């Protein structure tokens, strides 16, 4: 119709905003494109047989407000969507993402389009729970504040029973590391049921916790079959006195990560959430969705600490993209950076902040790289790239927190962690005897 | 491949050696100079279940420096030293709190 | 090198996947296959002590084939067996946790798709599946011999309760079956679904009574909270609502499965709209094929899996279209790979779901529909602003009289 | 004086407050606003260490006007901007307690009003708003294009409920719509609550059968409890009733909160009557203007606010009962302080109330509530102890007729 | 009518007794006027057609049967309406005030109504539930007698997380203070959510009260948006075995008062009742209703622990008043005191008492003026008013308590608080170092 | 900027220095002038989840002085020197109880 690309319109403060990278067919114009991600999205464009005279025009239509090429690059460019706010309910996104990415990939003239950004208003914001804690509350639940959280991803994943499994929870609890995680596959399987691997796991954190004297966890998975499963699975995690869980947003999806971010405000317990099949969505660079949308898409259904990724591989270029979402995770106002990708300037309301975890390698010289660029707010991550340690897990979890808190230390002192960031751990590895050998 | 020792440490900056004097005026230095006014807390026992610990004096905020909240905890530790004493960092323009580090343990 | 095991015969106890695998030239295909069964499985980052702590020789997922796509350089097909051991009864959030959850982020891989899985019959047993199969829930309509006819009731939105259900309402006396929700009506603030719940009730119940037979609406569920959508799903009890609707990706297949588990307990039989989609398959290149997630829902349960309408598609691309319409059908499959069904599957006998396409732009198209769909489908006519003749009850008298006369020209020859 | 801040302007997602505030000559009207956003959300007591504690800067109400009311000395009108992080997503109970909590009984003045006040559209949609808008429960009574008609069935006490029950019929086979019940029947020990819904609940469905429309009968929840608020709104809802009756400045918001959420979830439309309401309304020097109590009530939900009739009232209050009806009705309101409305406020698409005055007195002033009044409006008959010809039923055709009469000359000119 | 004005007419036992503080209208007699409240109260006088031989006209009419002017004061007087008991529900309040101040007060030949006090009879006192607990029980159950038991409203009330928060309530625990409340804003926010203050308070209450040796309790605000909601806010402050609550009993309503106090009753938690938007009802001296009123439909409607507010500006006339209700608020049997503004002899039934809290300013001094007036059967809260203390929360929490602790001593020795109440305080700040710097 | 000892203090009228006997008898005394008969009750550990502590004997009652309650506390705790004795009040006409006081602390 060409009536969804309205140029001039300047969004409302309460509109929901969609950046989408529209890449059109070759035999397609930029305005007519952008017109038709804009149509189909909330009112198609199939036919205009008496409907146009019918119920609600200038409402309840998504329109395309700005065009913009990427720069560098052709055939493609970046259409701004307005949404109003009464196409949605008030609390899901599940409905977000029925209209914003639901019908919208699979028009037959476009080529790929993906949803880089998207801005959620704070008259859509104030509905939804937010993280069932914040990034202070839960600094302030486990009396960690000062330094960035740890963890260990128990890397013999498959083939553990429940009891050596809480081995390998116990002694990566024993030393320094505060939150070690079950994996994707560590769930309910015949080698180890979840009823059972919980049992396990409680007791490693029970002796662990009242021998190092700290308040350690784990990230439970109770990711399941149905919601009634999953709460089933996540209140025997309450019965145990567990600080933390863990759901998969995306495998799982937008209801079943709301009802457990309902469920853990309502009992205390704080929501770890995963990132599965987050490369589904996020990894192609013309298609898809951006993972800056999927994580303020959990930062509004509820849940503490998402991974953020390694920004170790990455270059200046999309180490500032990876520190677009994690803005989007931490704080409360951004503004406009396109180079570090956010296309939107998002306030969110004081609805609390999300920890931004960060699978860092094995690697101890590795710390300050992930302390400089993830400050205190952030959760570390220390299984994948991973050659090892040589004494153990429980000297491996030390080592990967006196490498930490030396770095947090020296950042402390007035000193940086770039110009000196490796001139701290071996600083550090005549002290401890443990760093040296880890490496 | 030398073993790990039972030994129940501390919350945060503890897996350290035990900090010297120079080292506590640095740290608290940094918790000054992020326009932050430090505070000083002490306890007895340090459990998990234990939140909270007691606070020393009101927290100290003005134009001070770094030798002026170890009156408090350095030269003025004779009426508690067999306590578990510590330094809190409260970040009120955040509703934050911000660098606990547990000094002088007997 | 441990995880490409060509000399591997995939037993009938493996969870099978067909990975379209697209490296870097700097990436050979041998190193290329073991890392989509590494960071799927078991990864390969350990190798030097914790490689031989416990069963690793066992619970790990293998490659057994390199086959590359005819014509496509740098682009292969690399078949991965799963043992049965590593997943959980009667989840695909599982599943679709190891063998596409974190592998499609490995570093050496520029682009990576799930083409096909397969469920063994093994596996399949430990999933309820759908709620009523095509010839159990042909019965509770009193519908045989033709495919059931789908609606577009969709001016755009912006309707009041009332007004959705007068449009719903005369579409159901006009001859359609069922007249399929928006995705956009779940609670907005100028109709919400307790309202959008009664009228419609109010005009089936009134439809039922003017034509005689069993008709429905494909109501939506997709709530914000599984306690939502069951409040959502027993309102639709309430009121004895034979379909419900409910978006299956978005939502997720946790959704599915508590839903799938109470619409076979009372009865419902969850039609399925594909929301989120088009952001996993439609790329030739890299996601997940949507015949896995037309597998996944057969095992999640849902009646009614969204397909591809067959009049925009090339004569090859008929071929996948049907591709997966043969998958959740048919109680059998062969492995076609022109087709893109890469593995002969039995399915256990599963009540297989019906295969629904969109269609109803025009009226003249309607036995491209039924002699290339059969009887075991929905045909949602596109017909959101109205039909041709005076709107949609002339138009879905039209749309109904433009299939009887073919389904006649069916039995004929 | 850190909270009169007259150059800061008022930010979308802030709750603004206009207070009529009267202090004696003596404290100056700077220091008399900045009192009023002092002691409504941070007191201005401590001054001079943990006055640099914390976010005293940002979770703070303050003033940024101060407006004389034209003609009457010692009286200003204060506009109170309150930050949105201070207030419970979805609860009056949280607004009335910071706003007029502990403010007006503030030593240094002497008499004090929170006029209007203003609900952002971040603020309204963490409410659920009301059960059902106007054009959602004009569908469920099948009843267009003409304002409804209440009744006070009211022989003024001392009913059986039989008795009761024989009074409301036959005002319903008259041609009302409802016909509203005392406040006073809370399980009086004349006549309980069981029993009054019983034989209403027989009445109704053999009016609904004599006249054709679907008529109901405003049943009073207004109970000791929330559980037992909840029994007598589940066994209406037994019954199959329409509308329930909740008076709601005496049963608290909490009432309305627990009951509106109940409402929507089981499709009873929740007429309010102003119980109490002339306790905080009604003085021009101090208390709540109604019109935020007709707007505390649009967010805890709960249909036909009861609202002022227009006979009794000179042409300058004409348009402040004219206030308070469109910001309850209208998805839209324009600052109009002739009027009453001080804000400007966005309604959210708000499914907003019906607005209903009571009446019946006269037959021949039916007009004068019609030709104000539009199609959404409840129109109670005063009609307690009997209408003019014969008792209620040939007057209760008399009040319909003298209706649609005048809504058949609204839509000639 | 004037039918309704029966001066003659001794009131029942039974009956239900009403003040009515009436200001008419310039050009309406006084009987006329007092007439019209006793008439559409229950049974209005609008028409007369055809009803006054039906049902039920002796029975069943709230009957005006006393007429007296206010003394200095003209164009105003004082009604005295007697309503029959089977009116009412037996055992709510919502009815209460639906006939006695519902339409009442909008009648439009009045120019001010007040309800001043009200007369429950035994025959409808002995319905309701009363307070969950006494002034007798909670003194049992905290072991807490010999002395008023004491506050800290937490002064930055606005803008603390549940940590810091729960430490501000720990400070004034851990000194000599009792019973630290959440204010009226207290409640669930984003800066803290209930949830989370909660926990971060039940354990400032268990480090506090396990080091100082006493039943140390928080007054927690459950008031919510629904009632489903604030049980569930009150159920897990069960959960923390929590001694005290706090309700907002005219925002809340007295519906969601009366199902919290058979909650608390249920449950064996405190309701401690903060007295939220009552002067818009209590202020003006010719119209609203009088505390006093609202004092009596709390102790029916049940609650403990009543804010009766500051007496140290008042005069000796408004103090009696205050005293009127505060006798009718932990007493059994008062009389018609006028001089303390009582209208009605009110016998109780020995139904319990409700605390009578007062907020005391922080003034030191201002000890035996609130210790005098309220005996050991009251609570001080020590919030409003506040200079601060130049040594903290925690010494500013003895310097309330051996201000008290002297002070309630002193009485005990034959010595008096009005001549030498300022000489205990000083003779007390020779010995406790605290003191002498609060002043 | 004293700050405040870590002290396990008592119920009532215990934040004051230790009673001196001069001040015990004026105590009871006004227990005694209220028309009120006093008791005597003692226990080991003062907890607050401890509500009961033992009684002495039989409550007090009839005309007698407060050196008669006296020779019970004063005279008379020869028997129990490590214990916590205090002074009940069990205002019986309001079925009340009045003036908790600890005395004689070991």
């Amino acid at each position: 119709r060409l009536t969804y690309y309205t140029p001039d319109y300047t969004p409302k403060d309460t509109d929901i905003l969609a950046a989408f990278r529209v890449t059109p067919q070759p035999g397609v114009p930029f305005e007519e494109a952008a017109a038709a991600v804009a149509a189909e999205s909330s009112t198609g464009t199939w036919t205009t047989v008496w409907t146009d005279l019918l119920t609600d025009l200038d409402r309840y239509k998504g329109r395309c407000y700005d065009i913009e090429p990427v720069p560098g690059e052709d055939n493609q460019f970046i259409a701004y969507i307005a949404y109003p706010l009464d196409l949605f309910e008030e609390g899901s996104i599940t409905n977000v993402l029925t209209s914003i990415v639901g019908n919208v990939f699979g028009f037959k003239a476009l080529r790929a389009l993906r949803l880089e950004d998207i801005r959620f208003p704070v008259a859509y914001i104030k509905t939804f729970q937010g993280p069932p804690h914040g990034i202070q509350v839960e600094r302030d639940k486990l009396n960690k504040y000062g330094r960035p959280l740890l963890g260990c991803t128990i890397k013999p994943k498959l083939g553990l029973s429940a009891k050596n499994y809480g081995r390998a929870v116990y002694e990566c609890l024993r030393g320094g590391l505060d939150f070690t995680k079950d994996d994707e596959n560590i769930n309910s399987a015949p080698f180890q049921r979840w009823r059972d691997r919980f049992l396990f796991v409680a007791d490693a954190i029970t002796k662990a916790q009242a021998e190092t004297g700290e308040i350690k966890g784990h990230y439970l998975n109770v990711t399941a079959p149905t919601c009634e499963e999953m709460l089933k699975r996540a209140e025997y995690a309450k019965e145990l006195k567990q600080p933390i869980i863990m759901h998969d947003y995306l495998t799982a999806g937008f209801t079943a990560n709301t009802t457990l971010a309902r469920w853990c405000r309502d009992n205390g317990v704080l929501l770890h959430i995963h990132r599965a099949m987050h490369a589904v969505i996020d990894r192609q660079k013309n298609h898809g969705i951006h993972f800056r949308v999927l994580a303020k898409a959990l930062r509004l259904s509820g849940g503490d600490h998402i991974h953020t990724g390694t920004v170790v591989g990455k270059l200046e270029g999309e180490r500032g993209i990876t520190m677009g979402f994690v803005d989007l995770l931490r704080e409360n106002y951004v503004e406009q950076d396109k180079s570090r990708g956010i296309y939107f300037t998002q306030d969110w309301a004081s609805l609390p902040g999300v920890m931004a975890v960060a699978s860092g390698g094995i690697h101890v010289w590795h710390m300050p790289a992930l302390v400089e660029i993830f400050g205190d707010d952030s959760v570390l991550q220390f299984g994948g790239g991973t050659l090892g340690h040589p004494w153990g897990n429980a000297p491996g979890a030390t080592a990967n927190r006196v490498a930490l808190e030396a770095c947090v230390q020296a950042r402390n002192e007035g000193r940086n962690l770039a110009r000196e960031g490796n001139d701290v751990i071996r600083e550090a590895a005549k002290w401890s005897p443990e760093l040296a050998v880890a490496c | 491949m030398q073993t790990l020792p039972k030994e129940r440490r501390y919350e945060t900056l503890s897996y350290l050696p035990p900090l010297t004097d120079v080292q506590i005026e640095k740290q608290v230095q940094y918790i000054l100079s992020q326009g932050y006014i430090p505070a000083v807390e002490f306890n007895e026992v340090s459990e998990p279940t234990e939140l909270y610990w007691t606070l020393w004096k009101l927290p100290l905020f003005g134009a001070k420096t770094s030798r002026e909240v170890l009156a408090e905890v350095q030269s003025c530790r004779s009426q508690y030293p067999g306590h578990y004493i510590r330094v809190v960092g409260f970040d009120n323009i955040k509703q934050c709190q911000i660098l606990s580090f547990i000094v002088h343990k007997p």
